[PDB]
RNA sequence: UGGAGAGUCUGAUCCUGGCUCAGGGUGAACGCUGGCGGCGUGCCUAAGACAUGCAAGUCGUGCGGGCCGCGGGGUUUUACUCCGUGGUCAGCGGCGGACGGGUGAGUAACGCGUGGGUGACCUACCCGGAAGAGGGGGACAACCCGGGGAAACUCGGGCUAAUCCCCCAUGUGGACCCGCCCCUUGGGGUGUGUCCAAAGGGCUUUGCCCGCUUCCGGAUGGGCCCGCGUCCCAUCAGCUAGUUGGUGGGGUAAUGGCCCACCAAGGCGACGACGGGUAGCCGGUCUGAGAGGAUGGCCGGCCACAGGGGCACUGAGACACGGGCCCCACUCCUACGGGAGGCAGCAGUUAGGAAUCUUCCGCAAUGGGCGCAAGCCUGACGGAGCGACGCCGCUUGGAGGAAGAAGCCCUUCGGGGUGUAAACUCCUGAACCCGGGACGAAACCCCCGACGAGGGGACUGACGGUACCGGGGUAAUAGCGCCGGCCAACUCCGUGCCAGCAGCCGCGGUAAUACGGAGGGCGCGAGCGUUACCCGGAUUCACUGGGCGUAAAGGGCGUGUAGGCGGCCUGGGGCGUCCCAUGUGAAAGA
């Protein structure tokens, strides 16, 4: 008995962690983002949203999202908080967006 | 392992002298001299008329024993003259003549098919420079079927040679007496064959 | 090539969508008669154009439903409903044979 | 990642292996991209190596990886000779 | 280049008609018998259960250590402590455990075959090209301390390195929103805005090798989609609730009722839906004159499964045989609290079965993983072993030898047969002995040359002292079926509807060529017969290629739905049809 290929299961719960950690901010910070364009604050959610970005790509540069995964949510949150911001616009940060 | 034993029987069992025993199938003593009915208890009564089947079994038998060979390297043989271009009647002879065994029988260097067959078998036979001790190695036209040197002193092979001077050989082979050389020409033609043989009712003992 | 068959269509209650029947002769692979077979494609219809007996090119596309993988590339011949006449008194005869 | 290499296609004791382009991960008998070569090892013919170079070359411009033996018979048949 | 029929219904006939046989095949098994070698092949049943051993690791040229040992230092001595080095152990980290090996259970399905689509996509390592690597910060093992448990193991506290992790920067470039251009399904370009890079190691240490980052392309492997083809039952006729479509959303590499909410009421079926049975599919294989039937073992390609069922994690890739979690059944340990397993990997065991092998050698070759390399692992593989299981080659002698021994068998008692067969004469020389003795092997590596081309050189065997060669050399296994017709081979005696033979027709109730033995003969021969199964004959499911007055077969009659089929002339089209070119039709087999 007794492979040491077990190491890889040692290793795999270490990169579960890495993985499922770094999501969870995506999302929670993704949903604060929409939570201000639908709440029409627009400087906090384009703050907020360039973070939410820098994460996600963040995330693509190692195995958590490493294909076109990453770009999906990025363009589903821009097209999300652009079209929120659309109630009243005034598109005041204007930094994570184009014109 | 071929058939051994009482040969001069099917000499008569066929009808036709089989030259098997090589010499003694010449003098007076064949059985088919003065035995021409076949073996057995019943050999001297009256025979029936055979069966179609019967002639056609017959016939094979009376070629198959001829060259001495098993059914199956026989029909082998047979099977590969259906496949080939040309006559199957006369391609099978042609493979059945190109028999080493059949071969030195049919250069004289042997005096029957069973003594060529032992002399191919010991590896006394050389083919192109090299021993050959299968009788069933196929000859092409062009191969110099010689003796080996080791056995060119020994007196079974002198004997023979001693009364091939002047003998005549087949038209599809040539041979040089003091050397103890021998060539295939090329293959035999029916009519390069004495064979008492029908092939065509051989071919017809197949179609079954 | 995309491959492309010619129809009749032969159903218009879906939204988008409309069934196109396509025939198709060939000979018994044995009996060397020509038989003449027919198969029924949900077809993609984004505009609502094509109405019921309009004989329609129909073209391999990317998988639009579950059971639609063609749209209707063009119309061919328009609203003959002799074809669809056939198609639903066929249909109509399976009211019988049952018990 | 493409390989070139042998495949053995002689009988027991009777080897004659076909040079050939592969993936790697097939068996060595499997199915292959291209037969580029034989190879007979006990040498039973006046020609018992054939390459057909220019082939081979173009497989080496997109990268096959030839085995130490394969690369052996290679610049045996002078793929790599450049003068 | 290819096509044979026969027996059997009648007193006899012709026809119809089934049954039977001769042929070929097999992963075979059974009986008698059995000499050698080569090449193939070998659990078809319980996808039943498995003892034992091996079957996937590797890298010290990513990093820090523990234990055991040696040497050299700082000191007058000790303590303490610094550097070098050897062996070993794991740990952190990277690449590989998704290949390769096994099975045929599930599956009647885009599963497979075949031809295509991907403007709906992914692809580690490999190849080509562009560009870059600046600075900072942190943690968990190993280690040390402590606790629980019988054990499996497990919990807590503390230190620390890195090619582990993170923040900043730099923006060749890429990603996202929006606009514009060209394309036309999400293809390419462009603008503004936002977001995103990295790691070191080694020496012959000034330069080079192994790596690292972003992007484009290539090559290879793959996902998904579609047309067509794919067994039986209609004594299965109706099926369907995510079910069919839509809008939006989630998810994924990616389309998609794949999932979700809401809306519409749809979708499928006699061209066989739905249900039941059966089953991996193919290249092929077998048979057949062919059309066809049958089949899918070994080998190659695809799929599916890994005790049964579900599930996700890591990852380029798995929902993972020798990884993880859970439920179930079973075996083992158990301090009764709880644990460990998973040969359909190679051998081997047991069960079942008519039946299926060695607990073999080897890393020498080929191939695969890791490695700068040296090298390590590889029951993949190469070989050997067993089994007439198949195919093939080969031996059990050759030549002389009596108008013909003995024995046996028959007889008209004259003789006939076994039979040139034996004896016996001569010749050769399977076995076995002796010596020599391989190919498969040349690269990796070293040296010259620049680690290139090129040249040169060195180590490297399981099989195996086997093959083969040379010398010497002995007459040295034969069996099994059959002899009434089909069907080649006949007499004697024994037996008397007995004992029994038998594929079919039939033999035997005192003269049996059919039973049993013998003599003899026919057929094959290291085999020969038998049983089973497949095709053939069978034109007996009739496309090729049959029929229905009396032989089996016209619906009791009509009307008519679907479907099938369609008079003469002309014109368009060119769907079927025919022609040309072309791509495809893998390798093997043929
Ligand atoms: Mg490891
Ligand atoms: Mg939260
Ligand atoms: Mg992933
Ligand atoms: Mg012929
Ligand atoms: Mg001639
Ligand atoms: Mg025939
Ligand atoms: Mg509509
Ligand atoms: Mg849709
Ligand atoms: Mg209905
Ligand atoms: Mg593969
Ligand atoms: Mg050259
Ligand atoms: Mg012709
Ligand atoms: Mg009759
Ligand atoms: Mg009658
Ligand atoms: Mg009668
Ligand atoms: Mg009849
Ligand atoms: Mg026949
Ligand atoms: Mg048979
Ligand atoms: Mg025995
Ligand atoms: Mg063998
Ligand atoms: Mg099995
Ligand atoms: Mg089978
Ligand atoms: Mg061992
Ligand atoms: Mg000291
Ligand atoms: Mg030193
Ligand atoms: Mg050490
Ligand atoms: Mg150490
Ligand atoms: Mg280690
Ligand atoms: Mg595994
Ligand atoms: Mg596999
Ligand atoms: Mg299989
Ligand atoms: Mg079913
Ligand atoms: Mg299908
Ligand atoms: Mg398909
Ligand atoms: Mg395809
Ligand atoms: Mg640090
Ligand atoms: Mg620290
Ligand atoms: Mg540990
Ligand atoms: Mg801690
Ligand atoms: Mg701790
Ligand atoms: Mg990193
Ligand atoms: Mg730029
Ligand atoms: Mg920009
Ligand atoms: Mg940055
Ligand atoms: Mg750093
Ligand atoms: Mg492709
Ligand atoms: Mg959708
Ligand atoms: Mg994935
Ligand atoms: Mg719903
Ligand atoms: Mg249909
Ligand atoms: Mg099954
Ligand atoms: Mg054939
Ligand atoms: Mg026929
Ligand atoms: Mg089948
Ligand atoms: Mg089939
Ligand atoms: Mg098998
Ligand atoms: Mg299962
Ligand atoms: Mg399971
Ligand atoms: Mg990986
Ligand atoms: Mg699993
Ligand atoms: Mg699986
Ligand atoms: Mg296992
Ligand atoms: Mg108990
Ligand atoms: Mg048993
Ligand atoms: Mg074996
Ligand atoms: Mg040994
Ligand atoms: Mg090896
Ligand atoms: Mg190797
Ligand atoms: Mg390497
Ligand atoms: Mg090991
Ligand atoms: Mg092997
Ligand atoms: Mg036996
Ligand atoms: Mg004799
Ligand atoms: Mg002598
Ligand atoms: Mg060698
Ligand atoms: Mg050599
Ligand atoms: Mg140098
Ligand atoms: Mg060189
Ligand atoms: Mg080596
Ligand atoms: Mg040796
Ligand atoms: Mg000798
Ligand atoms: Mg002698
Ligand atoms: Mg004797
Ligand atoms: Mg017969
Ligand atoms: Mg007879
Ligand atoms: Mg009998
Ligand atoms: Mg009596
Ligand atoms: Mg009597
Ligand atoms: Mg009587
Ligand atoms: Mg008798
Ligand atoms: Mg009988
Ligand atoms: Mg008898
Ligand atoms: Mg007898
Ligand atoms: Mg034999
Ligand atoms: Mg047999
Ligand atoms: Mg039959
Ligand atoms: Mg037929
Ligand atoms: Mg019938
Ligand atoms: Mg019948
Ligand atoms: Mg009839
Ligand atoms: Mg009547
Ligand atoms: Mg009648
Ligand atoms: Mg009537
Ligand atoms: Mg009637
Ligand atoms: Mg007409
Ligand atoms: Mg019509
Ligand atoms: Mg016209
Ligand atoms: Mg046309
Ligand atoms: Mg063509
Ligand atoms: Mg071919
Ligand atoms: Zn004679």
């Amino acid at each position: 008995r007794n492979l040491s290929a077990l190491k890889r299961h040692r290793q795999s719960l270490k990169r579960r962690l890495r993985n499922k950690a770094k999501k969870s901010a995506i999302k929670t910070l993704s949903k604060k983002a929409i939570q201000l364009a639908q709440e029409g604050k627009a400087e906090e959610a384009l703050k907020i949203m360039r973070k939410a970005e820098s994460l996600i790509d963040k995330a693509a540069k190692g195995s958590t999202l490493h294909k076109n995964a990453a770009a999906r949510r990025k363009s589903r949150l821009m097209r999300k908080v652009r079209q929120l911001l659309e109630a009243a616009g005034a598109p005041l940060i204007g930094g994570g967006l184009s014109a | 392992g071929r058939y051994i034993g009482p040969v001069c029987r099917l000499c008569r069992r066929e009808g036709v002298k089989l030259y098997l025993k090589g010499e003694r199938c010449y003098s007076p003593k064949c059985a088919m001299e003065r035995r021409p009915y076949p073996p057995g208890q019943h050999g001297q009564k009256r025979a029936r008329r055979p069966s179609d089947y019967a002639v056609r079994l017959r016939e094979k038998q009376k070629l198959r024993r001829i060259y001495g060979i098993s059914e199956r390297q026989f029909r082998n043989l047979f099977e590969e003259a259906s496949k080939k271009k040309g006559v199957t009647g006369s391609v099978f002879l042609g493979l059945l003549e190109s028999r080493l065994d059949n071969v030195v029988y049919r250069l004289g260097f042997a005096v029957s098919r069973r003594q060529a067959r032992q002399l191919v078998r010991h590896g006394h036979i050389t083919v192109n420079g090299r021993r050959v001790d299968l009788p069933s190695y196929r000859v092409r036209p062009g191969d110099e079927i010689a003796v080996a040197e080791k056995s060119r002193n020994l007196e079974l092979i002198r004997q023979n040679l001693e009364a091939m001077k002047g003998r005549k050989v087949g038209p599809w082979l040539s041979l040089d007496v003091e050397g103890m050389k021998g060539k295939f020409l090329r293959l035999p033609d029916r009519e390069d064959l004495a064979l008492p043989v029908n092939e065509q009712l051989v071919i017809e003992f197949y179609s079954r | 090539p995309k491959k492309v068959l010619t129809g009749v269509v032969v159903s218009d209650k879906m939204q988008k969508t409309v069934t196109v029947l396509v025939e198709r002769q060939f000979p018994h692979p044995l009996y060397g008669k020509v038989i003449k077979r027919s198969k029924k494609y949900l077809a993609h219809d984004p505009e609502e154009k094509y109405k019921l007996g309009d004989v329609v090119e129909i073209i391999e596309s990317r998988p639009i439903s579950k059971r639609k993988r063609f749209r209707v590339l063009r119309l061919v011949e328009s609203g003959r409903m002799d074809l669809v006449e056939k198609y639903l008194i066929r249909r109509q005869n399976y009211q019988s044979l049952s018990k | 990642m493409v390989k070139i290499r042998l495949a053995r296609f002689g009988s027991k004791h009777n080897p004659h292996y076909r040079i050939v382009v592969t993936d790697a991960r097939r068996k060595r008998d499997g199915k292959y991209i291209e037969k580029i070569g034989y190879y007979d090892p006990r040498k039973t013919t006046p020609d018992w190596l054939k390459v057909d170079v220019e082939r081979a070359r173009y497989w080496l411009s997109v990268g096959a990886q030839p085995t130490d033996t394969a690369r052996r018979l290679l610049r045996q048949a002078g793929v790599f000779r450049q003068e």
